[PDB]
């Protein structure tokens, strides 16, 4: 037994070794799988990063803009960027249209750091308005929650000179990045908006960005084998 | 708390053979093999231990029925018991019956027979003569550690079977790894079963052995007791 | 006799033994660590997977419940996109009207009754994302009050979404849907020309596939984090 | 920095069963027979071990009032004394003060009346006259073996179970692989506290073995040097 | 259940040297080694034995065909056919006929005319004056004792060697070190190989000479149930 | 070349108990035992053997000046000297030399006065009569695996009370699981510590007793040779 | 992988009793137990040529005997025997003393050849020639000490190479390599310690028993020279 005990510890020490080994090449394998599980959350970490991009930009140059709905929306607020009342196009104050150039700037800037734009489905310039009804050439406040949103984006086409325009850059997919929006009153911030300081709270610009979301594959691989 | 199953530890004789492809096949040829060696050597500690206590007993039966008044006159009506039964065998209980009759002598009173012995019974009917076989047979006190070994040859083959089991180095994907794994499990499990069915033969073996010896040794202290009562 | 054997010899080879099945524990702590994550990313395939089967099933229903209807939609996109097309419904040439004949409105509003009874049946806007309900034009550059294709494709989205809105009789209307979260389930938007699926232009029946209104359907993310 | 506490070593005898079905149940049932085999073996040695000490004790109790030159007024009662307690006892103390009178050999030192010894007393009062059954016992010497290896038995039994119900292998969910581990560590509490109460009880007879053969000894000596002050 | 192979069990010999290069060459070498020990001491044990059982055979031969009473006659004429084998010999069965037959004494009962013996022939014709260099040989005792050490020599070197070839530390590339400890994980199975021969020749060795032991004393008794029946 | 440290394996003594609350306060205490059962042992076979070569010493210097022709002359003081040694004592070596010289007997050479003995210096001087419990002491020979015992004990008390309360189950977490088998693994080399020290001080002390053995051996020898050159 | 049996010696040059490196304590270990072997084979030596010299001298002092001396070279050997003897009760010579004083006068003819009465064979062999070496406890116990060092040194070696052994939550791979890189550094300990234990082991236990058959070898040869020479 004095032999068979130090044979027997032989064999402990073998199977130590592989143990350790084993843990050691188990442990590698799932950092593996813990950095490919992130990865498959970058899309909405590139979003985020895209919004306190643009915030933290225009918060430089005294322009406020807001992150909201679940870091997934620049609210351009009224007290940033006002129509004329009734109105599609910005007033002729010499301000705004400065005011606007920025934040189209603030938006290239933001997208193509990192290349984000490859974690981007679309990006939604969306008009929208109060409750208060008006004509507006028939079209009412649907028409001019549209007209607004293409208004912005008109200006951010041919008034910014970023190198990758805006109307070229694409998404994921390789298609066109942009899309327009109009939501009329029907997707209010405010709902009481009785005073006319939360009337003006519905009377926004905002930009909507949608990322791509992982496929089969990407779940498939992320099991690294 | 979790069941346990005691099923685990019996090995399936059904399919034996000198040629296992599984790990319990293997690990139940060794436990046969454990068994069938331990079987054998009781099996011969017996036939030499029954042997040395049916040499005894026959003296038991033979001076059961004498008292101390009666020994007189059965010095020669257990003479023919004892001669009918030592018929050419040399040195077992009858011809010690002969050797024991002549050391007797009769006491010098005249009136009334009385017999002693000039020397102590233990020189007539100890191990050394009644049981000599069985007292210091050293392959019986080998048996323990042949079936020690035997286990110990089960758990180092069954060990180094789950050492090849084992799928190592970089570049192995989980479930490779898993499968060696299973394998030194599964190696585990064959020197685990052989080494307990080894020990626990073993030491069933050892224990049986030396009992043996203590209830044979009993009974030769019965024949001391008995026969120097008898004959002073 | 003095010298007994030492039987404590035999308790190392047993200590051993021991040893060996905790060392084999630890191998299979990760195991089961590993495996863990195999199954955590399972649950999202199947969790997507199942959202994905809830998607086809609302397009194929939608077609089917259309095309007994004689309204003809195509899906396509690897069963993503319901596209209508401009020989089911078409707009006025530069303008986001409908052309007053009583029967292409009815057609949105069956259109639009299909499309909610689908989302609505079987629960299945809890494995949707955003639906989204697409205005397209084609290459050809148009005036339209300086808003160009832009405010015409979206335009052509809104007045769709407008129809949807009033005209048809759905209890929870289709603005009101919301997806597997609380936000709403709905987008409305246009691409102008940057989206086309024909790219040569050459013919009219080739720009005339650029036309469309697309009803794209995004479905939840499995959340990886179980 | 872990909390131990020792009482988690002592088992629960409470639920003791014959067919135990839980890793606790076999592993108090194990450690219950060890208990059992060895206080069985205790009242097998102290048996045999109290019935050496009474044998010297009262040949003790018969010698303190002997000085050297009373040894002649008192030889004979001593005789008649042995007699009183020897009716049989074939190898009894009575007995062994028999043999030795007789080799009492008789000198006149002028006109005291002295006796001597021809032999030595250790030829009469040793191990194997007076301890022969403790001495040499091939059974109790190997109780230390047989509870250390019922520890053994124990891990294999233990470590054997555990591993049969680790199922590993392609399929196997983390719930199954979950409660494998639990089952195998259950089976290495069999293991160790079986190993933890064999040994211990091991060694403890071990220790209380050699302790009653040294006190023993010193009883024999204690009468050797005794007998030889009185019977030069 | 998974399967298992085996046929490593045996060692490729073909390419045996002193000077091995690597592993396998060096567990083949310790297990022809070990084999050609136990071969070597199965060869002394067995040859060294048939000479005692040659011995014994030859008397017995002498005196198969004699019944109780016809030894008188044969008292002498076995007598100088013993010294035609004799001559040359130390303490050949021949001398030891020599030493015991002129020990018999005469004894004259009339018309019974007869020979006894004068005491217990255990101390000439027993195992020490036959068996002289088998059963109390402690070298061929000693032989499982180096069959098991030659194993374990073996694999520890198969272990050290393994081990010496290893480039290994913190510093070092993991996927290097990780090739490293699969290499020594795969040459530990061969490396144990050696011990698995030695214990399984030590056994078997160990049990042969045992055997043998139990053999030669069968006969030694047989042969003195013929000295006890014909020679009182 | 990686460094180790020694020092770990010396545990800490500052906070000894035998209340311990940790797995290393419980190897601690084990090997604390452990060290001070050894120097007990070492300390009582130190005493006996230093009284045996002291009180041996005594008479070798006694013996030293002494001449095969002095010793006529010179008996008498000796045996003055034996007595004022001895006091009375029946132990002493004193003892054993006057109960020597009853033994002598005077021969006659010519004229001359040459003694001579009947017995032999070993039957005064030898290892029963000098060394008792040195030398055939089984309670000492077992203290080697008492030693192996109490080290393997620490080792499977470490390892069960490290197992005994674990939480595991399907019920329990991955990562509660994970950290209950890796503090089980941490704590290993904490249990196994007694071990490594219970069979290094076994070793030591079986050397160490065997060596003193030799030692007290060989001054019996020396004892004796002086004195049948002295007494022939 | 090639290896080369050159590994398992030890480098014996900066040996110390404070070992920092576990190549130094394996060192130190066979150092240890290569010298308890020599010493105790000195020992097993000193003691075993002890029993050869009382063998060799009643065959190198007997060189000048033939058949013709049965009984003029009884009385000289007397006094040869007490000439080693100067006083010694025991010895070589106090066996030839009782064998010397124990044998009868016999008459046969008119030559005087001497016979015995028993043999010599129970008076010179082993048990009073050679018990110094063949039940020796110390001689007996030293392959079984050999061996428990090499014993020792596995479990010094395992000790080690778990004391550096970390494993779970919070152990990187850099950790756990270095881990295994101790494991490994212990597992030399062991098996190095381990396989110079055995081979001495190994190497005594076989030279002990080379010099007892030797032993016997001479008692024979000593007692086959007497039987002829003194039936
Ligand atoms: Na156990
Ligand atoms: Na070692």
């Amino acid at each position: 037994w004095m032999s068979f005990s130090d044979l027997m510890s032989g064999l402990l020490v073998i199977f130590i070794l592989a143990a350790v080994a084993l843990i050691i090449e188990l442990t590698q394998k799932s950092e593996q799988i813990d950095a490919s599980i992130e990865e498959l959350k970058k899309a909405e970490e590139a979003r985020r990063n895209i919004l306190i991009d643009i915030k933290e930009e225009l918060a430089k140059q005294n322009i406020h803009v807001e992150i909201v709905e679940n870091d997934t929306v620049l609210r351009i607020p009224e007290s940033t960027l006002s129509f004329e009342s009734g109105k599609d196009t910005l007033p002729e104050n010499t301000t705004v249209k400065n005011e606007v150039r920025l934040i189209g700037i603030a938006l290239h800037k933001a997208i193509t750091t990192n290349e984000r734009w490859k974690y981007l489905d679309t990006v939604f310039v969306e008009g929208h308005t109060d409750s208060n009804g008006i004509w507006y050439r028939g079209k009412g406040n649907w028409g001019l929650s549209t007209d607004r949103a293409v208004s912005i984006w008109k200006l951010w086409q041919t008034e910014i000179n970023v190198a990758p325009k805006l109307s070229v850059l694409t998404n994921y997919n390789g298609q066109l990045l942009f899309s327009v929006s109009g939501y009329a009153d029907t997707r209010r911030v405010d709902l009481q908006e009785t005073t006319e300081e939360q009337r003006a709270r519905n009377r926004r610009i905002d930009i909507r960005f949608t990322v791509k979301k992982p496929k089969i594959e990407d779940y498939e691989k992320a099991k690294n084998v | 708390e979790r069941q346990i199953e005691l099923s685990w530890l019996l090995p399936d004789f059904s399919h034996l053979s000198f040629h296992p492809q599984t790990g319990t096949a293997l690990s139940s040829l060794f436990v046969a093999i454990t068994l069938t060696v331990t079987l054998l050597f009781i099996a011969y500690l017996l036939y030499k231990s029954i042997d040395v206590v049916l040499k005894i007993n026959w003296l038991q039966k033979a001076l059961e029925p004498l008292e101390r008044k009666d020994v007189a006159q059965k010095k020669e009506v257990l003479y023919q018991l004892a001669k009918s039964k030592s018929k050419g065998k040399s040195k077992g209980i009858g011809f010690l019956w002969m050797e024991f009759d002549e050391t007797l002598v009769e006491v010098r009173k005249g009136d009334q027979i009385e017999i002693r012995n000039t020397l102590d019974a233990g020189h007539f009917f100890n191990t050394y003569t009644l049981a000599n076989s069985v007292t210091e047979n050293r392959l019986i006190a080998a048996v323990p550690g042949f079936l020690t070994a035997l286990g110990v040859i089960g758990t180092f083959m069954g060990l180094q079977l789950g050492l090849a089991d084992l799928k190592l180095g970089a570049g192995v994907d989980v479930t490779t790894m898993q499968d060696g794994v299973a394998g030194v499990v599964n190696g585990a499990k064959i020197a685990f079963l052989t080494s307990v069915w080894g020990v626990a033969l073993s030491v069933f073996f050892n224990f049986f052995e030396k009992l043996c010896e203590q209830f044979i040794r009993s009974k030769i202290r019965e024949l001391e007791d008995k026969v120097d009562f008898l004959f002073p």
